[PDB]
């Protein structure tokens, strides 16, 4: 519920649209090297052997 | 736009409770079991000799 009156614009104020911004580029990505693996853990289990 | 793929988290633990229990050198339960079964095994606990 408002009204406005626009006077004929002059050359006092001049505006321009922003230039196309440089879009960000996708990251190169994590260079992944495949391969087999065997994770080892500390041997808390004792060394068992048969004794008589 | 691509969906995040489904993932199945399998059970995993560095040390199970069994190996944690077995980590100790001596277990009182097994030691006492063997010691108290020693008499029953290597001796007769029922035969009675009277003379």
């Amino acid at each position: 519920a408002n009204f406005y009156v626009c006077p004929p614009p002059t050359g006092a104020t001049v505006v321009q649209f922003e230039q196309p911004r440089r879009c960000p580029t996708r990251p190169e990505g994590q260079n992944y090297t495949e391969g087999i693996a065997v994770v080892f853990k500390e041997n808390i289990a004792p060394y068992k052997f048969k004794a008589t | 736009i691509t969906m995040l793929e489904d993932h199945e988290f399998v059970p995993l633990e560095v040390y199970t409770r069994h190996e944690i229990k077995d980590s100790g050198l001596l277990d009182y339960t097994e030691v006492q079991r063997r010691n108290q079964l020693h008499d029953l095994r290597f001796a007769d606990i029922d035969t009675v000799i009277h003379a």
